[PDB]
């Protein structure tokens, strides 16, 4: 398997934008490696990025930068990969935040968890997240809530 | 989920031995009888 | 109708005459199908609007009340306390409600047990568990048809316009078969009344209404009457009877219900009609002046049928319930808050399981008075036949219930009795220059 | 139960999402002959 | 929009005086089932004295 | 304009309405007073017989 | 006896509501002279609570097992110690006297 024509340009359209730089640098860095993947339209973990980095310091902008002669290879190895998560293996998930399975879940208890387990979120990505659809009882519908971030 | 299609049981004990055979368990540690199930330590606190 | 898809998740037997609930058989109509006239019906929901969620939902919900008639308790005589012979019968319920599984198969034959204020358990013995899943069944269909009613009204409240009303009474019942009971009772106790409404609106309400216009009419009247009997305003029929005043003490039997009846009715009221012997270690029947004919019902079993006690618990946990549609069935509010002071229900009045003869009290008074205040319209359809057959008529039949519609003197006044009438301003500025 | 090695703390959060899961309400005994200890728990068992 | 909505308003000042009337009755023949009870108790209780 | 007319008439309604509602607290309290002269019968009956 | 008033009095904040839980606490095994109304109910519960064991840790689970109908030789431990709770001959005997 390969990468086509317009997967080239869709990696370069946007790399073009993302190393900012007055001087080169033809290159991004191992950090951009994660939200360029994403902005392409694909969705791997921060772990994911770990599995596929030789940078144990993750997270960090000043270490390795990365042409996109290292990024193409990184995309060919991505566009094989499986494990990503899909609507099952959220499905699963959901189905012991429902108190008594409805699809409306508390807001309050979905605070508590994101912040606690899985890779954790920060204060801001938990209250930027439930901005809606809050109603006046509380009650976010995990399904449809995870049709929309499959969506985009 | 993939453990019981359309049909399975039918026999409802022969069903659930279906799917507790493909959670790797044996009709001991957890017995059954007609109505009910018995459990020792730990077998239903390890279902969950 | 159901596809296989549908058939797995809604769990259907795939065979026939498994299911336990459906008695004698798979009985047809004819000329009808089964299966066509769901897919018809089904679109009928998608004209309504409902929810692709719902369509599945609703279904749920219904489905289950065939599914649980198959929990077959068997005796185990070492106590009594049976526990039913598999599970299959009780998940196709479990899944379609989404209530705790393992609530569900225990709570059912142990409960919590409230002792005056306190907590025990108990196993239920054989009959006593029988019994009481039967009542589950039956209790979820009481209420979903409560609950389906009020929110199909709400597809179709007025959205905003000046609310002005006809309407129309579709009561099904008044049918004679040897199985007569309570449930035959309080159906066929709105009916007499909806008969006599014949006689004060025929005679009565029609020319009631001419002298409110205040028309060219002379009233006239026949002796057409059931009042000295049949319960009208609200309080007679809220006072009626010994299923009222007595319905809560342990003492009282459906035999002793009889015999209230026949101190209190009999010998100086005319209109009452005593049983033929099956009195004294009875099954307790009578009968009453109904003009179409003389209702045989059957008095046993109405303590409970006006108690109609289930398992506790097992609908405690129902409440505790997923599916939306299958939770919402369960509680109060009922978009109002008053105190319960029982002997039923919530309002009215706080618990008993049922008392649905006093909630047929409030509504009652609510409906009548109204209606006397409607202009009335009316159509006395009369039956044929017996043998259900098209077309095909009866003399000895045709002959009696002639006689008894007061068909008669109600041509005797309705004879003059103007079927058309509209507005007298209309009329005299649309026919104006003719002369 | 299955997590944790032989303390009171445990013999406490076992019976207690039983009862949240299974309904049964239930109590605790405490025996020895006199010279054991008892008490000596059950103010800890309070606490706890 | 507006104009739509008031229009119930005259409507249901005449069906809540309708139903004011029949739950005072409602009430009316409740304190009378209420007083039958009240007057009788006179004589239950003479009687047990 | 209207728009406070609009609830005037909504007033009417409040009151209709509020009436009512304490006429079902009305036959409320009753609940409680009617139900306990039914008991207080039947205790007295068995006094009597 | 003021104290378990006043502090049920106090301590209690939700009358009529269940659920309830309980911890029994209670001495062992004592001997004294002077036998007249109290001492006895001491001894008696120790030994009460030692078949309040063996009823529920032998015999109970058996009560359901045996109504089964399972392939299951019911297993006595022989230890029993209800002849001594009531009188055989006359209920109570020495509270009615």
């Amino acid at each position: 398997i390969e990468f086509t024509p317009e997967q080239i340009e869709e990696f370069k359209e946007a790399f073009m934008l993302f190393d900012r730089t007055p001087k080169c640098e033809m290159k991004i860095t191992y950090g951009q490696c994660g939200d360029v993947l994403r902005a392409l339209g694909q969705n791997p973990t921060q772990a994911e990025v770990l599995r596929v980095l030789g940078k144990p310091r993750q997270e960090e902008l000043n270490t390795k930068m990365m042409d996109f002669e290292t990024f193409l290879p990184m995309l060919q190895h991505i566009s094989k990969n499986k494990d990503t998560g899909t609507y099952e293996d959220f499905v699963e998930g959901l189905r012991v935040f429902d108190k008594e399975g409805n699809g409306t879940v508390m807001g309050a208890e979905l605070r508590h968890v994101l912040a606690t387990l899985g890779e954790r979120l920060t204060e801001d990505e938990v209250e930027k997240l439930m901005a809606g659809q809050e109603d006046s009882n509380g009650c976010i519908n995990y399904e449809a809530f995870v049709k929309h971030i499959m969506s985009s | 989920p993939a453990a019981i299609p359309e049909g399975q049981f039918i026999d409802s004990r022969k069903g659930a031995e279906k799917l507790l055979s493909s959670l790797d368990i044996d009709h001991n540690q957890y017995k059954f009888g007609h109505t009910k199930v018995f459990f020792k330590a730990g077998l239903l606190g390890l279902l969950e | 109708n159901k596809k296989p898809e549908l058939l797995d998740m809604l769990l259907i037997t795939n065979n026939p005459y498994d299911y336990a609930f459906i008695s004698q058989g798979e009985t047809t109509v004819a000329s009808i199908d089964d299966a066509e006239e769901l897919m018809a019906t089904d679109n009928a929901f998608d004209v309504l609007g409902f929810t692709s969620e719902e369509k599945n939902s609703m279904y749920k919900l219904t489905g289950a009340i065939m599914h649980f008639g198959n929990m077959k308790f068997k005796l185990k005589q070492r106590e009594e306390q049976a526990e039913p012979d598999g599970t299959e019968e009780a998940d196709k319920s479990a899944y379609l409600m989404g209530l705790n599984s393992a609530d569900l198969l225990k709570g059912l034959c142990h409960p919590r047990v409230k002792v005056g204020n306190e907590y025990v358990t108990k196993g239920q013995n054989v009959q006593q568990v029988i019994y009481a899943t039967g009542a589950l069944a039956k209790a979820v269909y009481e209420r979903m048809f409560n609950w389906m009613v009020t929110r199909i009204n709400a597809t179709l409240e007025t959205k905003q316009p000046r609310q002005y009303f006809i309407g129309v009474l579709d009561i099904a019942g008044f049918e004679i078969f040897d199985f007569n009971s309570f449930e035959q009772l309080c159906i066929n106790f709105t009916n007499e009344k909806l008969q006599q409404f014949f006689n004060h609106h025929m005679f009565v309400l029609e020319q009631e209404e001419y002298k409110k216009e205040g028309i060219e009419w002379t009233f006239i009247d026949f002796g057409m009457d059931l009042q000295a009997c049949i319960d009208l305003i609200e309080k007679p029929m809220g006072i009626m009877s010994i299923l009222e005043e007595e319905c809560m003490f342990p003492k009282a039997t459906d035999m002793t219900f009889k015999a209230k009846l026949f101190d209190n009715h009999l010998g100086k009221s005319a209109n009452f009609q005593k049983p033929r012997n099956i009195k004294g270690k009875p099954e307790a029947h009578f009968s009453l002046i109904h003009y179409a004919g003389i209702v045989d019902y059957n008095i046993i079993g109405w303590l409970q049928k006006n108690k109609d006690p289930l398992n506790e618990t097992v609908v405690g946990l129902y409440q505790k319930s997923s599916l939306k549609l299958l939770s919402t069935l369960f509680a109060n509010y009922a978009g109002a808050d008053a105190p319960i002071e029982k002997g039923k229900g919530k309002a009215k009045k706080g618990s008993s399981f049922q008392t649905v003869s006093a909630l047929h009290r409030e509504n009652l008074n609510k409906l009548m008075t109204n209606l006397r205040s409607t202009h009335p319209h009316f159509v006395r359809c009369i039956i044929p036949n017996e043998t259900k057959s098209p077309g095909v008529m009866d003399n000895p039949l045709v002959m009696h219930q002639l006689r008894c519609n007061g068909v008669l003197e109600g041509i005797r006044i309705c004879r003059k009795g103007f079927p058309n009438r509209i507005l007298y301003g209309d009329f005299r500025q649309r026919y104006r220059i003719l002369n | 139960r299955s997590e944790a090695p032989p303390h009171i703390f445990s013999i406490s959060d076992n019976a207690y999402q039983y009862m949240l899961t299974d309904r049964e309400n239930q109590s605790i005994l405490i025996t020895g002959e006199s010279g054991a200890g008892k008490t000596v728990n059950t103010k800890r068992v309070i606490q706890y | 929009e507006l104009e739509e909505k008031m229009v119930s308003l005259l409507q249901e000042k005449n069906d809540l005086q309708l139903q004011v009337q029949a739950e005072q009755d409602n009430l009316a023949d409740a304190e009378e089932r209420c007083d039958q009870l009240i007057k009788n108790k006179i004589q239950l209780e003479a009687k047990v004295k």
